[PDB]
């Protein structure tokens, strides 16, 4: 069914393939040209999970596990039972995280507004495509890639890491981080900042813009704005998975020891490398 | 145990949590309509919420949400298929009908006041030692259409006073009416302001403002509407 | 096309020294200059803060706090400049060994200046947290701010005061390092055996979905700023085109619905409940739960 106002939003046009032939609703949901691909490839996966869990010999959702090829099958595919439904489903996952983020482009165009929520959706694409295809490549086989399970994904997570020590010492993943960190911080108070303006005290009208800058100038002594939070919410979220992306492509290709021995670089500067004291030397 | 009871405890929270929040968020736009706008049958799983009342600073009044909504304004469109689910195609120009993404919606009437009660927008030769401190002045450039043609040259800029920034370039065409572009909306370079989402036959088009000093709500967005709605119908006449 | 990712002209008028309501002008310093570096993403002014009592208090031991850090990491750096530049990250100011219990007689080369700069942090923040609430009172504001501040406060407490207490000595908060209080953490994580198994970890993780949020939100924002969506306040009093179409495209996109309102709750929720959970999940590390897997094995 319709919101009250929705009826004049919901004209033909905007699609980027197949002109009017998707170009209908069901329901809530616009369809689409990518609307259908992401249901077949979701359909297709789905299946293609529940075959693995056939060979598996489990039907518990705490215990599917969908496995990449083993090391030695390097860049090549592998039988199905031993990887090649890994190596299908995950192509499968990207037809239809692409396929989303294409379908959400003709659902833009049809409103008139700008393409930034695609675009933002791209750089999650981004990090998967890393993990699941570019770090592989450079390395040289689909089993540095993650599993497809619930909790082994989170047993490969803790085990890649573990493999150059305390994870904490890459330089990217601590930037990443502190991406992650802020980005929580800024949301809290945006959120707060807005409900605070709009829910004032009891029997007092709506406070204003205006109130919103007043607020952060007596709390912190700057203000970033209206506009400006959002444009920062945008940027810092982005980058966050940026560093990540970026903290896992260079992990085991061009580092590959432990990430807390990077560090000697500085230390080992030779101004300062043998002055006594201190915790080194 | 204590910790089985603390995460059987927060899932119950979380469910009652995402239940008020699901309700916080059909404040604007219930109840759900069929498209000949009676009300749908099946409404969805969650209630509507008992309403809150805002109150508008500077003696405006209240709003009370959710209350009635009525479009308040006639829509131009016809079916094209004889079930849900389908486009409605304008009977006329969108443009003008003000449908799609050239939609506008029946705000009030009124300016938009800052925390002082004054007007927040304003022609900068009517805001006092306001100035423009970074990047091209736009002021003097000549507006250019997605055609490459030139529909006029910039006369002002509106400003935001309590936010400071630029809001509206104001556009003077070829009679020597003037007209609001959405700052959002076009691309100031050395030599020339761009226009990429009209071609310059539809400048005269843009809805125009009641005092020249002050825009409503309601002739904000009848501009930045059309603006947009060029995107898509005026795409016949846009160059690459 | 363009996007709106940075101004493309700054305006600038007199300084603002915003709204009066119930605040005391006295407390206000004056306004500091305007950046347009600052400018071509948010806004360029600079000030004026807001000083009172409860500023300074905060303002003071925030800085003794820090100072005493400084202060002890020259120490370990033998006064050598070099030496502290060198090791800066790997200093570290300790708390008490586990013998001194959760007593105060610990020397201070052996914990004492740890449990002194604690103090200093714990003053600085608590007045800093009624800072916001009263910044937000003076205005006639909400108390979200305060309030979701709370939270953040909620797992730094439960991190260097209330599980310590719980456990019995001092020794088990975290030290004040950079790459020391790293290894704090990877500690923590492998003596309660696995982290991943503490459902509340788990939880606290997909909430920091606030990368998710905070994505779509301002991409949103920015995507219905040629309607004037950045203008949030008053299209919850005056619904316009920037919040239909914007409510419509999470509605066709994956069929829920969002107010213009109704989101930053959402938002305000899911960042709270990332420290929220978190705390409780520390919390029960050590005090309740001694291993995580082996507490997994029981589902409870
Ligand atoms: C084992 C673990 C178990 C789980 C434990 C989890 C504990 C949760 C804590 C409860 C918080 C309650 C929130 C509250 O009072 O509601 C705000 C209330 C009004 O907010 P508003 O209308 O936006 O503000 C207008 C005020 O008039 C504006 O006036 P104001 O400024 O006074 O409003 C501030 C208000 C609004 O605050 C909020 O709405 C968000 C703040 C989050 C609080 C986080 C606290 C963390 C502390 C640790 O905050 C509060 O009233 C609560 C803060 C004090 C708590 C101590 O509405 C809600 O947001 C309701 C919460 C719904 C939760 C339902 C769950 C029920 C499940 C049962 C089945
Ligand atoms: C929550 C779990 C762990 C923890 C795990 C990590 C990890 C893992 C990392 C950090 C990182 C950082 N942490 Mg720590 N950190 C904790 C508690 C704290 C506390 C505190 C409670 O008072 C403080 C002040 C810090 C401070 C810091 C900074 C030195 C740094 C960047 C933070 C940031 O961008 O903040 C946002 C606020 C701003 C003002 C900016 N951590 C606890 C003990 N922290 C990262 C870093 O870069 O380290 C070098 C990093 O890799
Ligand atoms: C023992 C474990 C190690 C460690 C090892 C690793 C490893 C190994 C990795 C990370 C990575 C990350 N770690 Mg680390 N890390 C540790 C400690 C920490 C601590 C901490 C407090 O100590 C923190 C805060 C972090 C933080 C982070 C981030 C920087 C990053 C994860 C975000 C990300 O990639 O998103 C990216 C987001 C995605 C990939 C999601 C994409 C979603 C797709 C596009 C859409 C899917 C839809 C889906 C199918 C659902 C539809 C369902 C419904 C039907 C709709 N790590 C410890 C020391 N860390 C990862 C990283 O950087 O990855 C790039 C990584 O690989
Ligand atoms: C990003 C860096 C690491 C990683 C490390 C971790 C760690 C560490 C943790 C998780 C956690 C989770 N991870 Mg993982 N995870 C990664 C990549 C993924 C990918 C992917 C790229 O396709 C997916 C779908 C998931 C899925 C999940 C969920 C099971 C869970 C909550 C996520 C969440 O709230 O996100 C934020 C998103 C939202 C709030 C939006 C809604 C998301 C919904 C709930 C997704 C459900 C997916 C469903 C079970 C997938 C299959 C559906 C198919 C059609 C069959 N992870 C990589 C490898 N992940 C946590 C957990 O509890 O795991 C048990 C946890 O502690
Ligand atoms: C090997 C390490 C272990 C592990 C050990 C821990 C431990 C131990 C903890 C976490 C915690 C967290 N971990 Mg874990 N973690 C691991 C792997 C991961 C991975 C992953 C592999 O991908 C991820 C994504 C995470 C993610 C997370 C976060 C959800 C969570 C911290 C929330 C937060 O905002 O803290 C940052 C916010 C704060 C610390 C609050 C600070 C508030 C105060 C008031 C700020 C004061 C600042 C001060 C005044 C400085 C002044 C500033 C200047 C004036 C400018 N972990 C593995 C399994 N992780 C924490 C948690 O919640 O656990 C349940 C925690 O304690
Ligand atoms: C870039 C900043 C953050 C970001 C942003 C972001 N996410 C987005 C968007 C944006 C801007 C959207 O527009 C889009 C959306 O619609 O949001 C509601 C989306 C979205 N982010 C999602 C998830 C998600 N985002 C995450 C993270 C992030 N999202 C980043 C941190 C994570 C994490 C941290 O793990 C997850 C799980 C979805 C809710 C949605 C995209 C929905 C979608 O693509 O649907 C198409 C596909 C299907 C319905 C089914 C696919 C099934 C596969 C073929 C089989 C399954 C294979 C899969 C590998 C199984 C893995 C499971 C195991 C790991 C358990
Ligand atoms: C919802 C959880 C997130 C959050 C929320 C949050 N933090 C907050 C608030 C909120 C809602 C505030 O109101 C408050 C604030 O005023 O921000 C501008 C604050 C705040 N979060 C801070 C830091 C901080 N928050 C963090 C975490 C987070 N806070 C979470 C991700 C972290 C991390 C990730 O480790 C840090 C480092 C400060 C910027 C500020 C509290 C300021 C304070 O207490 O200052 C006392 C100290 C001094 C006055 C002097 C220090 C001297 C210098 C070292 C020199
Ligand atoms: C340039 O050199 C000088 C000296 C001039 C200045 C330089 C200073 C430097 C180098 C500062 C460096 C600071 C660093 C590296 C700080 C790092 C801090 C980190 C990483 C902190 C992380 C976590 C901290 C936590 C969790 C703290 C929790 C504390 C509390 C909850 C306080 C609880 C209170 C206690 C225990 C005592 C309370 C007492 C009473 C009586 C109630
Ligand atoms: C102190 C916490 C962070 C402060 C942020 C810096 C901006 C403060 C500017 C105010 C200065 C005004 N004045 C007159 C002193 O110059
Ligand atoms: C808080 C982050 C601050 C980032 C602001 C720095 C941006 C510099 C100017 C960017 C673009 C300006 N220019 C010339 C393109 O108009
Ligand atoms: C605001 C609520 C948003 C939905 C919450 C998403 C929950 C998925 C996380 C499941 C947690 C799994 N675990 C580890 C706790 O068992
Ligand atoms: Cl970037
Ligand atoms: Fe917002």
């Amino acid at each position: 069914a319709l919101l009250s106002f929705e009826r004049k939003y919901r004209v033909p046009g905007g699609t980027l393939v197949g002109g009017n032939l998707f170009d209908f609703w069901v329901g809530p949901f616009y369809v689409g040209f990518f609307g259908v691909a992401t249901f077949f490839f979701a359909a297709l996966g789905i299946i293609l999970i529940a075959w693995s869990a056939v060979l598996q010999g489990t039907w518990n959702p705490q215990l599917i596990s969908v496995y990449p090829p083993a090391l030695e099958y390097g860049l090549g595919g592998a039988p199905l039972a031993k990887g090649g439904l890994w190596q299908i489903i995950t192509i499968c996952a990207t037809g239809a995280f692409v396929s989303w983020a294409l379908r959400e482009v003709e659902i833009c165009r049809k409103l008139g507004i700008g393409y930034h929520i695609p675009f933002a959706f791209a750089f999650a694409i981004l990090a998967y495509l890393t993990l699941v295809l570019f770090r592989p490549v450079m390395m040289g086989a689909w089993g540095y890639a993650f599993p497809y399970g619930i909790w082994t994904h989170l047993d490969w997570v803790s085990n890649t890491g573990y493999t150059y020590g305390n994870f904490h010492y890459n330089p990217a993943h601590m930037i990443a981080i502190s991406f992650f960190f802020t980005n929580a911080l800024a949301l809290a108070l945006h959120g707060a900042l807005v409900l605070s303006a709009a829910n004032p005290e009891k029997g007092k009208e709506m406070r204003t813009p205006d109130h919103e800058d007043t607020f952060f100038r007596d709390l912190v002594g700057y203000s970033i704005g209206t506009l400006g939070i959002h444009r920062l919410g945008l940027l810092l979220s982005l980058s966050a998975v940026f560093f990540s992306a970026l903290c896992m492509i260079i992990t085991g290709t061009i580092w590959f020891d432990q990430w807390v021995d990077w560090w000697q670089w500085w230390v080992k500067l030779p101004w300062w490398a043998n002055i006594p004291g201190g915790i080194n030397g | 145990d204590l910790a089985s009871l603390a995460i059987y405890s927060f899932w119950i929270f979380l469910a009652g949590l995402i239940y008020y929040l699901q309700t916080e968020n059909m404040r604007e736009g219930y109840p759900l309509e069929n498209e000949d706008g009676t009300p749908a049958a099946n409404q969805g799983p969650f209630p509507l919420p008992k309403p809150k009342t805002f109150i508008l600073p500077h003696g405006r009044g209240t709003l009370t949400v959710p209350g009635p909504e009525s479009e308040d304004r006639p829509i131009a469109l016809a079916r094209t298929a004889v079930s849900e689910g389908f486009p409605h195609a304008p009977t006329g120009d969108p443009m003008k009908d003000g449908v799609g993404p050239a939609s506008w919606v029946a705000r009030r009437d009124l300016p938009e006041l800052d925390g002082h009660g004054h007007n927040k927008i304003k022609p900068m030769k009517a805001a006092a030692g306001f100035h423009v401190s970074a990047g091209k002045n736009p002021i003097g450039l000549p507006v250019r259409g997605c055609d490459l043609e030139i529909a006029g040259k910039v006369v002002d800029i509106w400003v935001d006073i309590p936010e400071q920034m630029a809001r509206f370039l104001e556009v003077e065409l070829k009679d020597g009416s003037t007209r609001l572009l959405p700052m959002q909306m076009v691309k100031v370079q050395s030599n020339r302001v761009h226009v990429n989402a009209l071609s310059s036959d539809l400048f005269a088009g843009i809805p125009t403002i009641k005092s020249p000093t002050e825009v409503t709500l309601l002739e904000e967005d009848k501009i930045c509407g059309y603006v947009a709605g060029g995107l898509m119908y005026a795409a016949p006449k846009r160059k690459s | 096309e363009y996007q709106n990712i940075f101004s493309q002209v700054q305006v600038r008028g007199p300084a603002d020294l915003g709204m009066t309501e119930d605040v005391n002008l006295a407390n206000r310093s004056g306004v500091g200059p305007f950046s347009t570096l600052l400018g071509w993403f948010g806004n360029a002014q600079l000030g004026p803060i807001y000083l009172g009592s409860l500023g300074v208090l905060s303002l003071f031991s925030g800085l003794m706090w820090f100072f005493t850090i400084g202060i002890w990491f020259w120490y370990q750096a033998g006064w050598n400049p070099a030496v502290f530049l060198r090791d800066l990250f790997f200093f570290s100011l300790e708390p008490p060994a586990p013998e001194y219990g959760l007593s105060f007689a610990a020397p201070l080369k052996e914990g004492g200046l740890w449990l002194i700069a604690s103090f200093f942090m714990f003053v600085a923040v608590w007045s800093w947290w009624g800072r916001t609430y009263l910044r937000a009172q003076a205005l006639g504001m909400g108390k979200h701010t305060a309030w979701a501040f709370l939270s953040a406060i909620w797992l730094w407490m439960v991190l260097g005061f209330i599980r310590p207490i719980l456990m019995g000595s001092w020794s088990e908060a975290v030290p004040y390092g950079i790459f020391s209080h790293l290894d704090w953490t990877n500690n923590f994580s492998l003596v309660h055996g696995n982290l991943f198994y503490n459902p509340f970890h788990g939880l606290s993780i997909a909430f920091l979905g606030s990368a998710l949020l905070f994505a779509m939100h301002g991409a949103t924002i920015l995507a219905v700023s040629r309607f004037g969506g950045e203008r949030e306040l008053e299209q919850i009093a005056d619904r316009g085109t920037a919040a239909e179409r914007a409510a419509l495209f999470v509605r066709w996109t994956m069929g829920f619905n969002a107010t213009m309102e109704g989101i930053h709750r959402w938002a305000i929720w899911m960042a709270v409940l990332v420290t929220l959970t978190g705390g409780i999940g520390i919390l029960l590390s050590g005090t309740v739960v001694d291993n995580w897997y082996v507490w997994g094995q029981n589902h409870g």
